[PDB]
């Protein structure tokens, strides 16, 4: 089921009496990107790996050396 | 009859038999009366609620 596009998945499932093939052009979304279908990838290789966006919140210092002069 | 019931079958909003089989139904059934719980694909739930005029002409009561 996850193979199924959105707007189909909601037609079917007795959402919207309109498909997403005769709907209007003013009710569909506007996109300034390109749309990429992907469907549910567990159990392979491309499975969701969960990541930090940010970096540590103390940053350290790179050690750097003065002579005795 | 009283204020509640009972109710014939064509006012029950369910969908039944056509021609011969409501013919035998209603001589097989214990009570002819009752109705095949399915709900008329025409008219239940049906605009959906994604489709539903009301909700352009909503404003807040
Ligand atoms: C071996 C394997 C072969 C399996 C295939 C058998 C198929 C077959 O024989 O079709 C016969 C076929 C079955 O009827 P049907 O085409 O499926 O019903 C279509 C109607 O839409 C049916 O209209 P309905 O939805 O309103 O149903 C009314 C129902 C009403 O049923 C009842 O209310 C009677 C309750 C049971 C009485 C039991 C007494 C015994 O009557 C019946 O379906 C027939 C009951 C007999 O025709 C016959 O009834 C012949 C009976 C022998």
């Amino acid at each position: 089921m996850s193979q199924v596009e959105p707007g189909w998945h909601f037609w079917l499932g007795y959402g919207v009496d309109t498909a997403p093939c005769n709907t209007p052009k003013e009710k569909l979304p506007i996109r300034a990107y390109p749309y990429k279908f992907q469907p549910n990838y567990t159990g392979t290789p491309g499975a969701f790996v969960t990541y930090n966006t940010l970096k540590p919140k103390i940053s350290a210092w790179e050690p750097v050396t003065k002579q005795r002069s | 009859m009283l204020p509640g019931g009972p109710v014939p079958v064509f006012k029950k909003y369910t969908v039944g038999s056509k021609g011969i089989w409501e013919k035998l139904r209603v001589l097989l059934a214990i009570a002819p009366n009752r109705s095949t719980g399915n709900p008329i694909v025409p008219l239940y739930r049906v605009p959906t609620p994604g489709s539903r005029p009301e909700a352009n002409v909503y404003q807040d009561p």
